[PDB]
RNA sequence: UUGGGCCCGGCUCUUGUCUAUGUUCCUUGGAACAGGACGUCACAGAGGGUGAGAAUCCCGUGCGAUGAGAUGACCCGGGUCU
RNA sequence: GCGAGAGACCGAUAGCGAACAAGUACAGUGAUGGAAAGAUGAAAAGAACUUUGAAAAGAGAGUGAAAAAGUACGUGAAAUUG
RNA sequence: UGCUGUAAAGCUGGGUCGAACGGCCUCUAGUGCAGAUCUUGGUGGUAGUAGCAAAUAUUCAAAUGAGAACUUUGAAGACUGAAGUGGGGAAAGGUUCCAUGUCAACAGCAGUUGGACAUGGGUUAGUCGAUCCUAAGAGAUGGGGAAGCUCCGUUUCAACGUGCUUGAUUUUUCAGGCCAACCAUCGAAAGGGAAUCCGGUUAAAAUUCCGGAACUUGGAUAUGGAUUCUUCACGGCAACGUAACU
RNA sequence: AGGAAUAGUUUUCAUGCCAAGUCGUACUCAUAACCGCAGCAGGUCUCCAAGGUUAACAGCCUCUAGUUGAUAGAAUAAUGUA
RNA sequence: AAACUUUCAACAACGGAUCUCUUGGUUCUCGCAUCGAUGAAGAACGCAGCGAAAUGCGAUACGUAAUAUGAAUUGCAGAUAUUCGUGAAUCAUCGAAUCUUUGAACGCACAUUGCGCCCUCUGGUAUUCCGGAGGGCAUGCCUGUUUGAGCGUCGU
């Protein structure tokens, strides 16, 4: 996930299993003030949902991840 | 410990919902630190603080509706007494005490006397 | 060839999971659970199978509501709140 | 199969979760009786029956 | 011969608080709750716990005392206005 | 079903199938079928340390009233075996 | 170790052991085992025995390691021989995938190896499927049976639209005009069906990610073009042509 | 039905703008990942298909790709199996 | 004579009998009447600082409120947690709440996390198109309301 943060401008989150892509995009806009280029989702083999959120070129995923606090 | 319930009941709807926002933001920050510390007992405190704020909001709003419907003939079914299904089908006190005038005259005319023996 | 060779041709399920009892007794073609009788309104049971009644009866689950009727009955089906002792 | 339904995959995830050995700190508790997980399942020995 | 609405009681139900007298000496033992000596309480020598058979170490047991809250057209002892 | 008190009852192959994470593990497409399994010690004090060995372990040591109690643990018969 | 009794049995010396138990007078019973191809559990001889022989076949050296016939690398010798011992999938399984560590049990020899064991990681779609359609068929509904669980009927003896389009009105009201033969619903990961390709990328994902280049459907809507004084375009004998062209 | 003259169209002509939800997606598909109690010579649907010989997608040899897996050693009586 | 076999004794094995217990079972008696559309019983899936189960609980998830009480919890860790106190722990008590996906199970459907419609608010230049939040739309029957149908029928 951190390789994708570095090398694809993409942020990786665990999300609620009931959420769709529209809600995830709205949530990241409301929580972190970023524009998602797209949201790709995935249900992991442990039953939890993973979202691949690529930001637009107007944002830097590494800087957002630093501000969030996990890098 | 966390937030105190008696202090929450002094706050208004806007103060309660803004304190809710602060607590959820603080829980989200703790889950980020969870990825590295990785044992945070503090998460338990913040979780139960949210439950208390959510409880106080819901009970504050439930009393507004109860005061709104006070004395109304028809009130929402989750504000009605919930004893059992059979007890709610039972005749009311007024309905069970109804008496025909024929029966009422008989009861008045011949009441059960109070008496003793040997005198 | 009715034994081992024929046993190799078992890859089509007659039953799948039942939404009501969760048991893998829902017959696919009949659309009926051989265990609880779903989607019939009443639960399947028989007096010639008492041990089957043991497996799935009141008290084998959570009793999330009946658990507290006896305590509520004792207190006269109170309405209101407890009053602080001064 | 690769083509599977949501309900099946949900059942599969739970079965993976329960297929773990006992956490070690359990055995240290006061009056503890469990020494191992008696409900282990291996994919080739016992089938899930779903 | 006279109806009903109300207030305090009783009774009925739930529930709080409170209680006697050895842990004295010797011997065995890792441990005394064992044995021996001298006792104490007992309307309490039921039962359990505590490092071995414990009335007297702890909880209880027995005996009562004293509060609180419900509920009853369809239980009664009194007031009460009509 | 809910709350209690009892017995010339059974005492872990007995007593309910189940005294234990028992209607569990497991079997059957399915209806259904359905076990085994209680006890170190008062207290883990569950054996520091040295030494031989790749290790498991062994030998010293140690704890304990007891190791003829070492989580293959109360006692530990017979068949069978050195 | 002995003693008593014809006997069923009783008592005692020594060893082991750790919490209860016995004599006498009576009461009571789920009261005495060698057998039941008895029941459950345990254990022998057989016996280090039968056996571990289908599918052409292995060898040298190095590395690792306590330990190498069996792991890895190199060098050979072979085989499957494209109707494969190759490369993918459907059903079924469900993490077996990958990396790291690890060898008590399992891999009927072995084990440093493994689909084993332990800890982590991993499955990204408007365009691939499902989802939709109907097939054989299944099945609600006014109903008709049946004591009833329910059975029968679906072209179903029924007053069966949670209709549609306008001229607009916003007054969230109107007003008309068209109709209602058919249509509850379920039934295909091989039938029918809107639309995506190439190159690159991971330890493990890719027609899904990255780079570039497209396409479909739904919606909004601006610009240009086209059309109109012969109002709703011209040309070709024709087959027909076109950027449009109620 | 609605449309002309100093003017209505139509997004079935070109260009431009916005959006496309949910679930599946790893891996095996078999002389060890499925079913036969098992890593069982059994069973289990289908796609791709090189050179030589040849009528031939048969048999025999080979390239790409993949394996070298099936306890092993020493001998070579009888009786077997092929 | 050894080996081997057999008998006995001692110690060591194998195995789990015996003995002693027992938060279990079994039977008898006594008292009580309280499930559900106000959504039960049951099912699925989740929830803990570190959990697989059992126990508990439901996105407020080994629990929230309230009342009582009065210093723990404990395997380890830990406070922006507490001690003459609105205060540790407490299914102690319990009257207020929360209560996922379901289930008689109720918009339709269900081997699908499939498909509508209505109302309010809200994002995208929007009465239609796309998104989000909240609230709704089952069947049989009863009483009533309103809107109707039939030369069944009265009168004008
Ligand atoms: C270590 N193995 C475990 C273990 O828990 C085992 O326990 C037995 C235990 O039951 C025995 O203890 C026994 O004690 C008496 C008496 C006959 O001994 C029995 O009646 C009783 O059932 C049993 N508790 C004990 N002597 C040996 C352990 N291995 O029981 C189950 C097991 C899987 O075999
Ligand atoms: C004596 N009473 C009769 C009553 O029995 C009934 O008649 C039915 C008639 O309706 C049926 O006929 C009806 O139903 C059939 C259906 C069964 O397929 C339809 O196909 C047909 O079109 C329809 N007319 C006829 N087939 C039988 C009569 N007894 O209806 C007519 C009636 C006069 O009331
Ligand atoms: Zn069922």
């Amino acid at each position: 996930a951190m390789k994708k943060v570095e090398d694809g401008n993409t942020l990786v989150f665990q999300v609620d299993i009931k959420s769709n892509k529209h809600q995830i995009k709205s949530a990241v806009k409301e929580l972190y003030d970023v524009d998602a280029l797209y949201v790709n989702t995935l249900i992991r083999p442990n039953g939890t949902k993973k979202a691949y959120i690529r930001l637009t070129s107007d944002y830097d995923a590494l800087d957002i991840a630093n501000r969030i606090g996990y890098i | 410990a966390g937030v105190k319930t008696f202090e929450l009941r002094t706050k208004s709807k806007e103060q309660l919902e803004s304190q809710l926002v602060e607590l959820k933001q603080e829980l989200a920050t703790l889950k980020v630190q969870k990825l590295q510390r990785p044992s945070l007992p503090r998460i338990h405190t913040v979780r139960k603080n949210i439950a208390r704020v959510l409880t106080v909001i819901n009970l504050n709003q439930r009393e507004n509706v109860r005061a709104f419907y006070a004395g109304k003939k028809y009130i929402p079914k989750d504000l009605r007494a919930k004893k059992t299904r059979a007890l709610r089908r039972k005749l009311t006190k007024f309905e069970a005490s109804q008496e025909t005038e024929k029966a009422r005259k008989q009861r008045i005319a011949f009441p059960q006397r109070k008496f003793a023996i040997k005198a | 060839g009715k034994g081992t060779p024929s046993l190799g041709k078992r890859h089509n399920k007659s039953h799948t999971l039942c939404n009501r009892c969760g048991r893998r007794s829902f017959h696919v073609q009949k659309k009926t659970c051989s265990s609880c009788g779903y989607p019939a309104a009443k639960m399947r049971s028989h007096n010639w199978a008492l041990k089957a009644k043991r497996r799935r009866t009141t008290g084998t689950g959570r009793m999330a509501y009946l658990k507290h009727v006896t305590r509520r009955f004792k207190n006269g089906f109170q309405t209101g709140v407890a009053k602080a002792q001064t | 199969p690769s083509q599977k339904s949501f309900r099946t995959k949900q059942k599969l995830a739970k079965a993976q979760k329960q297929n773990r050995p006992l956490p070690q700190w359990i055995r240290l508790r006061t009056d503890n009786k469990i020494r191992y997980n008696a409900k282990r399942r291996h994919w080739r020995r016992t089938k899930l029956g779903i």
